[PDB]
This record gives structure tokens, sequence and C-alpha cells, in this order.
RNA sequence: CACGAGUUGUUCGGAAACUGAGCACAACGUUAUAUCGUUUUGUUAGGAAAGUGAAGGAACUGAAAAGGGGCAACAGAGAACCUGGGAUUAUAUUCCAAAAAGAAAUUGCAUGUGGG
RNA sequence: UUACCGCGUUGUUCGGAGCGGGGGCUCAAGAUUGAAAAAUGCAUUGUGAGUUCUGCGCUAAAGCAAAAACCUGGGGU
RNA sequence: AAUUACCGAAUCUUUGAACGCAAACGGCGCAUGGGAGAAGCUCGUGUCAUCCCCGUGCAUGCCAUAUUCUCAGUGUCGA
RNA sequence: UUCACUUAUCGAAUGAAGAGACCAAUGGGUUUAGCGUAGUCUGGCUAUGCACCGUCUAGGUU
């Protein structure tokens, strides 16, 4: 005695199931705002000196730069009491990886692309182009300090490797320069910003076609 | 002097609205989903009175859209309305007494009451006791409808403001004459604290503008000027004439 | 935190610690054997006391102003072993409360007055 | 004027425990200044204001429930008790004692009987 | 089964959407019989008039406050 | 010493910034620890449901913190 | 100054309760730029213009 009994979901008829209601609810005020900034720095004109920051790194070159500073990654607590009871290392921390950039002791940089106040950073490949320092900008500040040890890092400078990795670093340097140090022109050039929604350029597309 | 009348109602302390018999707010159903794309039917549960309104207010019983639930709502009854008829809301109604409808739906010429001015507002143009509208023309180029206003003037609205069809009830009602001060009072009672009304020109000059004298007079022009302050802003106000009217009546209006 | 159906969020659902009881911030030493003198002041001797003890099986004492019928009867038997089947209570004009405490028929009040020494 | 005494309640009036015309704590806003404003036409607040049923394997744990807390009527709503007394100097639908002068109604928790 | 006539109030009305006659179900207010209760109180049992709660069901451009608390059902459990 | 003077140890009712919630109310709670209870239960005891009494914590805001407490986001990533 | 745009700003409704597309650009990409053609630039490769590719997929009824 088993049967289908259907039910009916159109207008009048049978009281609907539970429907998802994620997209038209109204969140708490932190969501909102934290979304709708997102949309405001899609939709405005972004001066070239911070639109040079939505252009970053491949993911393959990424992971080999963070693998190579995860190798040469600095000393912890446990470990230096452990010494110095009887190393070369990568250069981390705005001020002293600045004196690192103006000497000539860096040899690569890598900066963060996502700092909150971005003036920390924002002079940064300006100064690394006018020295002759090869620079990437990559994806993630707590996955540079998940490189390094720390909760995050705003850069970090290489200085010294060894012979084991200098073919790497060689290689690193050559496609890293293929994509910052070598196009310096049209960076400086470049505006971005200014994206449609979909919404608008589905209407758009609709009407040129219905006026066509 | 002293504070004129007019601007002490202002801070409204015993000018309020009388209302603690009234039933609430007399409103359409709210403009969802179900309104938009098809249509919802319910039925006319009873029909009261309500102190200090002059029309009818019809009570609607509805079937929750989402919810295993009853909804009721109050809404001013058209003339014509009984317990027991079914009233259908949105786009694919029928055309009958008492039916609520879109604006672009409603044929060009007809008789409609309980308009919306925008789209949502929930009805807010001829509500009072005999009015109504008359739908003149449409304009499928811009999507707008306009109406004659009960005053005469033409408004133009969205086509997709709703309307009901018919004319609201109680009409006729200015055409007795009162005969008597304490009909006056038992109707001003159920409004506001408003009534009796003294003359300017009976107070003393330390209270309005138009007080004082040996004769009972105004010493100036009762016509003022738009520009003047509160206090001095009694009279006629920003007329553009004045005298028994001789041929046809303008509208007024700005 | 996957699906909603309601129109608005509300505060999700976390785990709370529950209160730990602290030290107590009370030192002095309070008896437990006491208690009763205080609820019970002394008696009352006059005509009308006189006569109810004659007629009605009643004492009438003078009792603390902020205690209850309940405190009342328990005191009543700890002091003197006696059971009481009934206490109403008056506060007087000048601010003292007054009761009338009747005994079980096992009990003789005029046997208890004198043992109070009425 | 002096001295000594007198007001007794499971049910009477109030509170515990309703809402009204209304008030204004929180939250937010404003002001050099909070000692200002909004705060019931369903109804705070740019607004994350719900703290426990059933559970299962003795307490813990957490699913489902938009719209914060409170006050304002001793004539509105609500509200389980009546007579007799030879029972006072003064209180009584409040006191009376095993033949309660007596007869009831109602609330909480337990125990037996029957039914289930 | 009623032929525009019939029922009914002091009074402004009711009927094929069921008048009237026979027999019934139910509600509200009273009466009666008894337990209480004579064991109490003090030193009978009939008419007429007046007055309350009650019933007769529910002026007006004025049209009859709300909530707690409680009651019954429809479903599932 | 019911003498005086001084002070190091104590006691310190109801309130009030008054702060668990109220207030022309000696009113009403939640958590936790105790006390009394010839109801019942048991072998004069012991135990005790409903009712009753006492101690401690429980305002809002802000700061620090959690051997590293529980979460939320179509914020940025990465499995 | 006149036309178009939408994100600032303004108004309304709601318990923020169902917007738009899938019907495909004058759209987006090295984390959905993969690949050709023609110029221009410094050896890792870019810029401009055009072509193909991916993102890109459903269905009442007729
Ligand atoms: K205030
Ligand atoms: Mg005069
Ligand atoms: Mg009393
Ligand atoms: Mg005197
Ligand atoms: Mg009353
Ligand atoms: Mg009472
Ligand atoms: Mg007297
Ligand atoms: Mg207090
Ligand atoms: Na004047
Ligand atoms: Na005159
Ligand atoms: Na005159
Ligand atoms: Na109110
Ligand atoms: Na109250």
């Amino acid at each position: 005695h088993f049967a289908a009994r259907p039910k009916n979901f159109g207008i009048g008829q049978d009281v609907p199931y539970a429907r998802d209601l994620s997209r038209f609810m109204r969140w708490p005020t932190f969501v909102t705002m934290q979304r709708k900034k997102r949309v405001l720095q899609r939709r405005l004109k972004v001066p070239p000196a911070l639109n040079q920051f939505t252009k970053v790194l491949d993911r393959a070159s990424r992971n080999e730069a963070l693998k190579l500073i995860k190798k040469y990654a600095p000393e912890t607590r446990k470990a230096r009491r452990e010494r110095l009871q009887k190393p070369l290392a990568v250069v981390t921390g705005l001020q002293e990886v600045t004196r690192a950039i103006e000497k000539k002791q860096a040899r690569m940089v890598v900066i963060a692309n996502n700092v909150d106040p971005v003036e920390l950073v924002l002079w940064m490949p300006n100064l690394c182009r006018a020295n002759k320092i090869p620079y990437a900008i990559v994806k993630d500040m707590a996955r540079l300090g998940d490189a390094i040890g720390r909760k995050t890092a705003t850069c970090v400078a290489l200085t010294d490797v060894n012979a084991e990795d200098e073919a790497t670093l060689k290689n690193l340097i050559r496609s890293v320069n293929a994509r910052f140090l070598s196009r310096s022109d049209v960076i400086r050039r470049q505006w971005g910003g200014l994206q449609l929604s979909l919404r608008s350029r589905a209407e758009l597309r609709k009407k040129h076609a219905r006026n066509a | 002097g002293k504070t004129v009348l007019s601007c002490r109602k202002g801070n409204g302390s015993v000018y309020q609205v009388h209302g603690h018999k009234r039933l609430g707010p007399a409103k359409l159903r709210i403009l969802d989903y179900a309104e938009r794309h098809g249509y919802m039917r319910g039925v006319v549960k009873s029909i009261e009175h309500e102190a200090g309104r002059g029309a009818a207010l019809a009570r609607v019983e509805f079937r929750h859209p989402y919810k295993f639930r009853r909804v009721k709502e109050l809404m001013v009854a058209p003339e014509g309305m009984f317990t027991g008829q079914s009233v259908f809301c949105g786009q694919k109604a029928p055309l009958a007494i008492g039916n609520v409808l879109p604006l672009g739906q409603i044929t060009e010429g007809c008789i409609v009451c309980n308009v919306e001015a925008k789209p949502g507002d929930r009805g807010t143009l001829a509500r009072a006791s005999g009015d109504y509208c008359i739908i003149i023309s449409h304009n499928h180029e811009t999507g707008r409808t306009r109406l004659k206003l009960p005053s005469g003037q033409k408004k133009s609205v969205p086509s997709t403001s709703r309307a009901m069809i018919g004319i609201i009830s109680g009409g006729g009602r200015i055409e007795k004459p009162v005969l008597k001060a304490g009909n006056s009072f038992y109707r001003f009672r159920g409004k506001r604290n408003c009534w009796p009304k003294v003359r300017g020109v009976a107070r003393n000059p330390v209270e309005h503008p138009h007080g004082g004298g040996n004769h009972q007079h105004i010493g100036h022009p009762s016509t003022v000027s738009r520009h003047s302050p509160p206090g001095q802003k009694v009279g006629l106000i920003a007329a553009r004439r004045t005298g028994r009217i001789r041929g046809g009546k303008a509208v007024k209006g700005a | 935190r996957k699906s909603y159906t309601r129109p608005q969020f509300r505060r999700p659902h976390t785990y709370r610690k529950p209160a730990m009881a602290k030290p107590s911030n009370r030192v002095t030493v309070e008896s437990k054997d006491i208690a009763a003198f205080n609820v019970i002041r002394y008696p009352l001797t006059t005509d009308k006391a006189m006569k109810k003890i004659e007629e009605n099986n009643t004492l009438t004492f003078i009792v603390d102003s902020r205690a209850n019928k309940t405190e009342i009867k328990k005191a009543m038997r700890k002091l003197y072993q006696v059971k009481a089947v009934k206490v109403n209570t008056l506060i007087r004009p000048d601010g003292l409360k007054k009761a009338y405490i009747r005994l079980s028929a096992a009990h003789d009040a005029l046997d208890t007055a004198n043992k109070i020494g009425l």
C-alpha cells in the first residue's frame, strides 16, 4: 500500500518546502560592509600605483619561491637557545628589508599584495625599480608568514644562497623579471577598475541586440 | 505679543488625533512574488465602521504564501462589496468590482479607487467617501499611465502600480445639512480637538494679527505673502485671486 | 552555516562555561542553636493574655518583627517542647509584632505558663 | 491632662499575576554640556538582544521558535466561606476545640483502591 | 404539508430559505423533594402594591475598550 | 573596676553611586552551598517530597586574558 | 552645454521572502590567456589590432 503523493508548489497550491534565503536575507552590518567594499573597489577607476598590486606572480612560480624561502627560514627561540650555549637565512621585517634594498645586499624581494594600510608597501616596487633589484608581488601575507614561521609577513628579501640552490635562484630571478622588472613602462602606464556588473553587462548586450 | 494658535497646534499637545477606538491603518496587500507573477484569492469576512471615518472598511482573509497560517487584511471597501465575496489580487486577475490589478492591465476609460502613487505604496489616492480616479491613457513606450484625480488635476504614474476597481463607499455624505451644534460636537469628537472656531477679529492684539480696535475690523489687507514668517501667515495665503467667481471654476493647486 | 531558511540572521549557539563557586566572603561565626532566642522575645501578662491562657489554650508572645508563622512554630517547638496548632500574628501600633499561639490539646498552656514563670 | 490597655484571616482588600490613556531603562543619535530626543499606527536598535523540550549512550549536550527589559487601575478585567455564639471594657464573614457551634470550597505534594 | 392566506406582541412581524397540528432533543431562569437543620434563633400560610440582579438576543456625518487566564475542536504525535 | 584616656584586634540593622528585577510593595527571581522538617519510608532512631529559613554569586560599559575555550563572514587564500 | 552609465547621494517597501543570466557581447582571464595572423618593444617575454577557444549548462508551453 505504497503510492506517490506528489506536491504542487505553484502560486496558491501547497505550502512549500523551506527554501534557501541566503541571497535575500538581512546579514550583519560588518558582512554587508565587507562585501560592498570589494564591489566599490571594482567599480571605481584605480590609479596605476594602486593597480599594480592586482597583477601578481603565477601559481607555479609562487610555489617555487615560497619553497626557497621556507628552506631558508629563520631560527626559533628553542633553536637559538640550544645554540649560543656552545646561520644563513632570509631578511624579514620592514625596516631590515628596506635597509637591504637601499644597499645592494638584496638579490630578490617578495612583496605581499594585501597589506591593510597599503601605504606600508605602496612605494616598495618603485624603490626596487630605482635600484636594480628583482622583485615579485605574490598572493598572501598569510602564506609568507607561514613560510617564515610567523602569523603574517609584509615582505621578505633573499641576500645569500648556497651553491645547492644557486641555479634555482637564477631561474627564479629570470622568471620573476619576465613579469615585473621588464614590463615597467606598461606597469607605470596601466590604469584599472571600471568593471560593470554581470547584470549591467547583460542589460547592455540585450539592448544592443534589440536596437540592432 | 504671545504665540498664535495655528503655531501652538504644531506642538501637538492636546491637538493630536483621538485614535483609541480606531482599528488600524487601511492598506492593500504587500507587493510580493505571488502578486507580481500570479494571483491570490481572498474572502471578505466582515464590513465595519471605524470612528472618525466616512467610508466602510472590509476585513479580507488570505492564506500565508510561505507558512501554514491565515492572514487578515484591512482595506477600504468599494461600493457593492458584500460578505462572503471572493477577491482576487495580482497579474492574472479578472475585471470585477473589488479586484486589485495593475494599471497597465486595467483598460482605458475605467473607474478605479485605492490607487498607488508609487509601486508598493499600498494605496494613497482616492480613498475618501465617494471618490475615484479615471484612467485617461496608456503609453507603452515609457510604461506610464495618466489619470484624472478627484480634484481635477492630471497625474502620470508608472504602469506597475496597482489599483482597485470601483468607487469608495459612503457617497453622498456631505449632502445632508447638520442643523445643530451638537451634531458638529459629535462629528469632531471622533477626529480631534479643533471645534468650535473663534474669529481673529474677536480676539485681542496680543494673540492674533487681526485683533483689537474699537470696531471689529482688519486694518490691513488679508492677503499675505508666501514668504511670511510663522505667526504672520494668517488670512488668505499667497492668494492668486479673491472674491466671488463669475464664470467657470478653475482647478485649485500648484 | 550552510543554508538559511529565515529572512534575517540571528546569533548562533555557542559553548558557555558555567560560573565557578568562589570562596565565601563572610568570616563571622554563626551558631545554629541560637536563632530561636532571636525569633521569640518574651511573653505578655495583660488581662487579655491571662484570659486566653485560661480559656483557649493560647499563649501570647512578642516576637521578632520580621519572622513568619512557620518560623514561629518551629521556634516554639524548639524552645518549649510543645506543639502549636495555630499562630495568629499582628503588628502593633507601636511597632512590635505580637503572636497568639494555640497549643494542641495534648499540652496544657497553664502548665507551660507555670514552667515559663508567668 | 495622667496611668494602664486594645487591631488575630488558606478564602475579605492589595501584592504574587492582566491590559488602558500613558511613562521612559537599554540601544542609537544629537549636544562645548545629557540633567535632550525617539521608544504601540505590531511594537527597540546599521540590527549577531532566543540559553532549553525531547534527548540518547545524571547530569551534561543542543534542534525548533523575527520583532530587548519594565512600570502604570484598593471603582475596568481577575478573585476558592457561610451561618450561630451567653465571644470583648475596646476586634471579628479574622476569635470559638474533639460532639472543634459547626458545615463547606480550593491549592501543592504524597499514599492506598478501582479502572486502565 | 400552508393557495395569500395563516401565526403572533402593549409595541414598530414572521412564513415552501418551511406557517400550523402530533411526538420529541436542548438551553436559561425559577419551583418542588430531601441532606445541612434543630442539636440553632426568638419569647403561620395565603393575597395585593413597589423595587432591584434577570429575561424579553444581540440620537447617530455619535455605531458599544484591550489583554492575561481559561474552554472546545482540526491534525499529528 | 559600669573609673577615665588612647589605639593596632573586632562587631557593624534597612537604604543610598546602589549594581539580580521592581517599588506609596519591609515585594519577586535564577545558580549554588547549608538548616529545620513526631508527611510519608524504614529499622525511639535514621531518611525525607511539597512548604519555610539563612549564606554567596548574578547591572551596563571598557581593558587584559583563555597551555591556548566555542563560533560567524557570496573578506583574502589554500586544500 | 545633451545624451548615455552607476558606484557616491536621495526616496519608498519589506519580518531586507524568490534579482539577473542560461536566449551569449562593444564582456572577463597567466589562480577560467589556451592558441593563430600582422606590426611594434628587451633576452625570461610584453603592448596594440583582428580570428578561434575556455568560462558557457537546464526547462512549462507551441
Ligand atoms: K533619555
Ligand atoms: Mg474683546
Ligand atoms: Mg494578618
Ligand atoms: Mg492626650
Ligand atoms: Mg476591581
Ligand atoms: Mg482577595
Ligand atoms: Mg467598634
Ligand atoms: Mg536595587
Ligand atoms: Na501683532
Ligand atoms: Na462685525
Ligand atoms: Na468685520
Ligand atoms: Na500603551
Ligand atoms: Na501592573
